[PDB]
């Protein structure tokens, strides 16, 4: 002790084969014993080889979502350059997301940003849109390059306003556009891009992004 | 017990490794940048009022370092803390606004809480019985005063800049009052 | 658009009432490949029964992946066309009708910057 | 058979445990659908049954005061008793029953002569004593029905 | 405990047997047992079924036909009517009756269930947390008997057989240290593990009446049976099970699990110690044997004399076999009056503090207290009716009340919604 | 008035937000949870604390209210209402048991009423009054 | 125990088709759209007229015997646009949640090596 | 995929389960106690209707169930449930024992008509859509055999 | 056994 000093446990745990045989009930009826008390689904998907190194390196972030959040099995073919998906019958539980993995995995494919990609997994709503210049006009040459820089802008600027206007991502690979959004939000990206293939100036499409997007808060 | 300003509690005792005093247990106050300013234990009943400069006190409960509340007084530090003798009141003190709070913690209920005017007393006047008396700042803000007790009823803030003058009607029931801001 | 304000059709005057759910009368039907391939199993279809049944069947093709038919995902990216030839006890008897491969592919292999090679030939 | 079962409205003449009338004056406590009750086996003394004589001389009591406010709008009830025994006079003069002890009359049935006979010795498997005791039985004495009683079911069908 | 056991009928039964072998016509009458035998053990007149009743079992029919009072209640023989209200007030106890004396959901079980209601209340409470089949072994065990033949019966206290004679007693007590008929269980079912011919053997090594001890396989047998007719609606298609039977050691949760449905079971057959409840008012040391500590009855009326309240633990009991200082709740079966200097007591099992006030909880005995006020004893209360509070709950007699002797609990944290005016407790918090 | 002052990675997102704009025009389109929280709120609290000291069944009041019925004496129990704080005098009050026979209510009505014969402390014994109805 | 279809999705800017047959496909199994499912003929692109007809025939799948589907999604093809939209995505979802077991997804839009003039001209459409 | 039970006296769904596979058979007993639930899958579950509570669960057949027929009698132990898929192939199953009893294939087409009676031996009626009728006797032991097909020129929903 |  200091030289300067003067001079049972309650419990907290507290209550709060069948038989091959039949009764008869007193109204006749029979009585009888109780008796003993997500597919296995496979999705393959192509990378391209320019994403491939896309891939490898993002590939950390790639597959924990798949794994732990949607319980699905992973795994890319080397040989077949694949990313390869299935579902596990005895820890999958959500039967919508071996597809929903699949989307994941194609928007990657397709260009999208890897976390722009999680938005897939973490959203029932959100499609991806395609289409080619060709479909829209047809522009050939220095036509159809001056359309693609029309569409991205200087230094990429006038995608990014569509993209923020729209709320929606957007993907310019060479003559092919891929949007992914909503589906309304989508249309009104698709709106603004056609009208700059057409021969729309960019800064006067600036204007009417401009206008949906007061909508688009207001709402 | 011993506490710095750092926010560290530490248990001494007598023990052997013959016998000498070693600390037996670490307690930390995590405040995110608050310094602790003033503190009291109340050994009867084991009570650790600790009031820290961002001007926020805790009441702990020692040696289980159990936190029983924890409130602010406001942004400017906490000077002195007391107990009581029984040790159901605890006494907040912070200069920079002239504070004093009687806290009884164990009714969570306010004994005293009567602050001071930051600024100068412009004038004062006096209710026609005598009752209460109100006074002017040059902060801008109205106390009114009861006689007797000799407390703060109440405080008004309306007035932007310095009250220069305040006055009762004969009736009593009313106060007016002008002020540097331009208005009466 | 099966709505209200959905305008009046000419044709919505004359309907006629559904007095049979059809598949009360289809009979199904077993397929089998021919020995080539190591699955013969390649599922079943299904007929109005007969009144012949036989000559429906007869000139039927069924298109499927040769993956099925040879368990192996080496064949998951080529495609097989079986016509149905001879019918016994409903088990179908098909024979080799045609090949071919899935768009996504063609894609895939046609790269940049290099050659395309295509020959056709037609022989017996 | 049971409370829960009901009989039909046409019949007119009831049949149930005592069990059963117990519950049936336990949703009306008047038995206005019942203008007469019936007892038997009071000899045996079940405690259903004793809990029932009890409370049936309590429902006549109130049958004969809504009788007595009167007549012609109030269902009158009568209870009619039967015994094996003679001896029901225990119920006669208990006073909770009813205040004054109600007429008793009594049937003598005719009954031919038995004559009685023990084993000199008791059976500890009595039902192997009485089997063989049947099979005599049959051996020598003359075509006619044989009431045996048995306490155990498993032990009857055996 | 009531059983239904075949045994002689009256004389006037065996006289209407042989009524009906002459009515149709005159005959003789055979009868199995002797004319001798016929005399001697044989009622003239058959005793009324309603004395062979357990009187609080009758009270439990009563209830099921929602007769207000049975002193209301007309009828030909009278029960003592005291006697009745014991029953009422064990009922009461056990939680079958509410404080209107309605019968609780809980007592309309019992009404359908045979045996009497204080058996019935373990039954109901059996089936937690896997225990269903141990209780039952408890149950039948109780209702037989004690089997084990005591070291003073034999003779033995030769000492080799002492020797012996502990080895199987310290055998028993592995279960459950401070408990005498959970040890008795750790028997029952030990017996059902041994195979069928060292049954002789293992009979003799712990000196147990196998006669005595088969019947309570045979019990279980039974008492399964009805108790899963009750608890599943399927009652008839239930079966019994050899593999049912045969059950696991109860874990060490499980065995407070098995003191609490005890508790339950005997709620009134209760006693804490004389000196906890009076402190200083006896001498108690630990130099004095178990035989000599005191105990007292809550549901046991205070008198004039401390000593005669004052009840004492048998030296059969295991707790004597220990020499440690009791536990301080005790529970009892029965206390037998045998000894004028002490009231000896044979206990199933130690019952704590906080669990005994949950089956205190659960019966109609406890009373609670005002909220207490002091540090940390602040009460929240989200609606008008509903508070948390710690409230001291005092078992039985209150402080108020001196005509009975009852221990105070200490507080524990505790929901009260308010129903007709104080606020019922939901759960213990 | 003296009171101080006070994701999922599922996200479940749906309608006009998402542009889902279709499922808005074809018709398709939290409380109870924050009671629970309150409910856990104060079920935490109470686990917060855990004091085992041992108290007397009744306090010290209503002791003499009983002891006072028993004798018609509230004088001792008059004599101790003057001296608790304005607090610990409501910290009984509501307290007070409301039950039939209404026993303690009686009780301390009386204590009132003979207070008021008194004379003395008049006002207090007004105000306890006003706090009983209230 | 296991018997496949096809389910041919047939996605077009202004509908979706939901069609299950045979595996030959001779015998139509069950044909929806997304326009019996919905109120306006705007929405019959919608996605959310899609669920609605990919359910009904999943409902209607199970009743023949049906356990699994092949799906061969479309988009108009021709001179127009080549990838599959939002509802034939959407319906393919649907058909996963239904509950049927999927055997095998292939795109199978026409695509022309050579195209005739398309109908939007010089100037260009879809303003 | 959800079995709700609905008492007419209370007006009430008394009991709700789920079931593994949709099922459009539905068999009740004579004695109005007992029903069959006929899925997709080939799974057969019996339903106490009183108690609510699954009593057995066959799962036997390949093909779907078509044919569900409940053979019984107040105060018997003989029990018996035949069920006929869409494969042209029927099983007796034994509710008493619990074991599949006999196996019929000679059906070609669906068998949607069931019907057991007792022979003063039991006589089973198979119907279906192959426009054929089979009569089959059989106990409880180890017989079953063919007694006649008759040809009754029409597909046979009920018989 | 355990309980032996």
């Amino acid at each position: 002790v200091a030289p300067t000093a003067l001079k049972d446990d309650d419990d907290d745990v507290l209550l709060d084969h069948e038989s091959k045989t039949v009764v008869v009930d007193d109204q006749g009826k029979p009585r009888f014993t109780s008796a003993s008390k997500i597919k296995f689904e496979s999705r393959k998907i192509m990378v391209p080889p320019h994403r491939m190194t896309p891939l490898r390196n993002s590939w950390t972030k790639i597959y924990p979502p798949l794994v732990e959040h949607l319980k699905l099995q992973v795994r890319m073919n080397l040989k077949t350059k694949s990313v390869e998906l299935r579902t596990n019958p005895k820890f999958t539980t959500d039967p919508g997301a071996l597809q929903k993995g699949a989307d994941f995995i194609k928007a990657f494919t397709l260009g999208f940003d890897l976390d722009d990609s999680i938005a897939l997994l973490r959203l029932d709503d959100l499609y991806i849109e395609t289409f080619e210049v060709k479909d829209v006009k047809t522009l050939t040459g220095d036509h159809l390059s001056r359309a693609i820089g029309r569409i991205a802008g200087k230094d990429g600027k006038t995608k990014f306003a569509i993209e923020n206007a729209t709320r929606t991502r957007i993907v310019l690979a060479d003559s092919k556009i891929h949007i992914l959004g909503g589906f309304t939000h989508i249309r009104m990206a698709r709106e603004s891009v056609v009208s700059l293939i057409l021969g729309s100036p960019p800064g006067k499409v600036y204007g009417n992004l401009r206008t949906v997007a007061s909508r688009l808060k207001e709402r | 017990y011993t506490v710095s300003k750092d926010g560290a509690v530490f248990v001494w005792e007598f023990t052997k490794r013959k016998y000498s005093w070693r600390i037996t247990k670490k307690h930390f106050f995590y405040a995110n940048q608050a310094k602790v300013k003033c503190v009291t234990f109340h050994p009867a009943t084991r009570l650790l009022a600790v009031g820290f400069t961002s001007g926020e006190f805790r009441l702990y409960d020692l040696p289980d370092f159990t936190l029983i509340q924890q409130l602010s007084m406001g942004q400017n530090p906490v000077n002195t803390v007391s107990v009581n003798q029984t040790g159901e009141w605890l006494a907040f003190g912070s200069s920079k606004l002239g504070q004093l709070l009687v806290y009884e913690w164990q009714s969570e209920s306010y004994i005293l809480k009567q602050q001071g005017h930051f600024d100068s007393t412009n004038s004062l006047a006096y209710s026609p019985d005598g009752s209460r008396v109100v006074t002017a700042s040059e902060d801008g803000k109205i106390k009114v005063w009861d006689i007797t007790s000799g407390f703060c009823l109440a405080t008004f803030e309306e007035h932007t800049s310095s009250v220069t003058a305040v006055q009762f009607a004969k009736r009593g029931q009313v106060m007016f009052s002008s002020s540097l801001d331009g208005t009466v | 658009a099966v709505g209200k304000n959905k305008r009046l059709s000419k044709g919505k005057k004359g309907q006629k009432k559904r007095v049979v759910d059809p598949f009360t009368r289809k009979e199904w039907f077993d397929i089998k490949a021919p020995s080539t391939f190591e699955n013969r199993n390649v599922g079943k279809t299904l007929v109005n029964k007969s009144t012949s049944a036989s000559d429906a069947l007869k000139g039927r093709v069924v298109e499927v992946c040769l993956a099925d038919l040879q368990g192996s995902e080496d064949h998951s990216f080529r495609k097989i066309k079986l016509r149905v030839d001879e019918v016994q006890g409903k088990n179908l008897l098909t024979n080799f009708h045609g090949m071919d491969f899935t768009t996504d592919k063609l894609r895939s292999m046609v790269r940049k910057w290099q050659t395309l090679i295509e020959a056709n030939v037609t022989v017996k | 058979i049971r409370f829960d079962s009901t009989a039909k409205e046409d019949t007119k003449v009831k049949f149930m445990t005592d069990g059963v009338l117990l519950r049936e004056m336990m949703h009306d406590f008047k038995l206005t659908k019942y203008s007469s009750i019936i007892i038997d086996e009071a000899h045996e003394r079940n405690i259903n049954t004793d809990i029932l004589i009890g409370m049936l001389s309590r429902c006549v009591r109130l049958r004969a005061k809504l009788h007595k406010e009167n007549p012609i709008e109030h269902k009158k009830l009568k209870l009619i008793i039967m015994s094996a025994t003679l001896r029901v006079s225990d119920f006669s003069e208990n006073k909770t029953l009813f205040p004054i002890a109600p007429p008793v009359l009594q049937v003598d049935a005719r009954q031919f002569p038995v004559s009685i006979h023990f084993n000199r010795r008791t059976a500890f498997n009595y039902t192997d004593e009485a089997f063989r005791k049947t099979c005599k039985i049959h051996q020598k004495l003359p075509p006619g029905a044989i009431l045996v009683f048995l306490t155990g079911q498993q032990e009857i069908t055996h | 405990v009531q059983s239904f056991e075949v045994g002689w009928v009256s004389k006037a039964s065996a006289n209407q047997r042989s009524g009906r072998a002459g009515r149709t016509g005159p005959g003789h009458c055979y009868r199995l047992y002797s004319s001798a035998v016929f005399e001697h053990d044989f009622e003239q007149f058959s005793k009324p079924e309603i004395l062979r009743m357990p009187v609080e079992s009758i009270v439990l029919q009563m209830k099921s036909m929602a007769i207000h009072n049975i002193i209301n209640f007309p009828f030909p023989t009278p029960p003592d009517r005291v006697a009745l209200s014991k029953a009422i007030q064990l009922l009461q106890y056990l939680g079958a009756l509410d404080n209107k004396e309605m019968i609780t959901e809980d007592g309309k079980k019992m009404s359908l269930f045979p045996l009497s209601p204080r058996f019935s209340k373990m039954l109901l409470v059996s089936d937690e947390k896997a225990c269903l089949p141990y209780i039952v072994a408890i149950v039948s065990a109780l209702s037989v008997g004690d089997p084990f033949i005591n070291e003073f019966e034999l003779g033995i206290n030769k000492k080799e057989l002492r020797s012996k004679f502990y080895k199987s007693r310290s055998q028993f007590s592995k279960l459950d240290k401070f408990s005498d008929v959970f040890r008795l269980l750790s028997v029952v079912s030990a017996m059902d593990y041994v195979p069928k011919e060292q049954k002789e053997i293992f009979m003799k090594k712990n000196f147990l009446r196998g006669k005595l001890m088969e019947e309570i396989v045979k019990l279980r047998k039974q008492l399964m049976y009805i108790i899963k007719s009750n608890t599943s609606k399927e009652n008839i298609a239930v079966v019994i099970r050899n593999e049912d039977l045969k059950s696991d050691i109860p874990s060490v949760i499980q065995i407070k699990l098995l003191k609490q449905m005890i508790c339950a079971g005997f709620v009134d057959h209760v006693a804490v110690r004389a000196d906890v409840l009076f402190p200083d008012d006896a001498k108690i040391t630990n130099r004095t044997s178990i035989i000599n500590i005191p105990y007292i009855p809550v549901l046991a009326t205070r008198t004039p004399n401390i000593e005669d309240c004052f009840v004492y633990i048998h030296p059969t009991s295991i707790l004597n076999n220990l020499g440690e200082m009791p536990p301080k709740y005790m529970l009892y079966y029965s206390l037998h009056l045998g000894g004028n200097n002490k009231t000896r007591m044979n206990t199933l099992c130690d019952i704590a503090s906080t669990p005994l006030a949950n089956i205190a909880r659960k019966g109609l005995l406890l009373t609670y207290s005002k909220p207490l006020t002091g540090q940390g004893l602040k009460t929240v209360n989200l609606s008008p009716t509903e508070r948390y509070c710690y409230v001291v709950p005092r078992f039985g007699s209150t402080v108020d009340n001196d005509l009975k002797i009852g221990w105070d609990l200490n507080p524990i944290a505790v929901h009260q919604k308010k129903q007709k005016g104080q606020w019922t407790v939901i759960k213990f918090i | 008035r003296s009171k101080p002052k006070e994701l999922p990675f599922f996200l479940q997102l749906s309608g006009e937000k998402v542009g889902d704009e279709a499922s808005v025009r074809e018709g398709i389109a939290h409380r109870r949870d924050q009671e629970a929280q309150k409910k856990l709120d104060a079920e935490e609290q109470m686990n917060k604390f855990k004091v085992t000291g041992r108290l007397g069944f009744e306090s010290h009041f209503t002791k003499q209210l009983r002891e006072g019925s028993q004798s018609k004496d509230y004088s001792s129990l008059l004599a101790t209402l003057i001296n608790f704080s304005p607090a610990a005098v409501d910290l009984e009050i509501r307290s007070l048991n409301s039950f039939e026979p209404f026993d303690e209510i009686v009780w301390f009505i009386d204590a009132l009423t003979q207070g008021l014969k008194s004379n003395k402390n008049f006002e207090l014994y007004e105000t306890f009054m006003s706090l009983l109805f209230k | 125990s296991q018997v496949f279809g096809v389910a041919r999705i047939y996605a077009s800017f202004n509908d979706t088709f939901v069609h299950v047959t045979d595996l030959s496909g001779k015998e139509t199994i069950a044909r929806v759209t997304g326009g019996m499912k919905v109120k306006a003929d705007r929405d019959e692109s919608s996605p959310y007229a899609a669920m609605l007809a990919a359910q009904d025939v999943a409902a209607k799948c199970k009743e023949v015997g049906i356990t699994a589907v092949h799906v061969k999604i479309r988009a108009t093809g021709g001179t127009r646009t080549k990838t599959p939209g939002p509802g034939g995505q959407a319906a393919l979802r649907a058909l996963a949640r239904s509950g049927l077991r999927i055997g095998r997804i292939e795109d199978v839009t026409p695509v022309p090596s050579d195209s005739t003039r398309k109908k939007g001209g010089r100037r260009g459409r879809r303003l | 995929q959800l079995l709700k039970i609905f008492h007419l006296k209370t007006g009430k769904v008394v009991r709700s389960m789920k079931i593994s596979s949709p099922s459009y058979i539905l068999d009740a007993d004579s004695t109005s106690t007992l029903l069959a639930v006929g899925g997709t899958d080939g799974s057969i579950i019996v339903v106490d209707i009183e108690n609510g509570y699954i009593t057995h669960s066959f799962k036997g057949h390949g093909g779907t169930i078509s044919s569900l027929k409940f053979y019984g009698q107040l105060n018997s132990k003989i029990w018996l449930l035949a069920s006929g898929d869409t494969n042209g192939m029927v099983k007796v199953w034994d509710l008493v024992k619990r074991k599949c009893l006999h196996t019929l294939q000679e059906h070609t087409s669906a068998v949607r008509g069931l019907d057991i009676i007792e022979v003063p031996s039991l006589n089973l009626l198979s119907g279906g859509r192959d426009d054929i009728i089979n009569l089959w006797d059989f106990n409880m032991k180890k017989k079953c055999k063919l007694l006649k097909t008759l040809p009754v020129n029409q597909q046979v929903e009920s018989c | 056994n355990p309980w032996l």
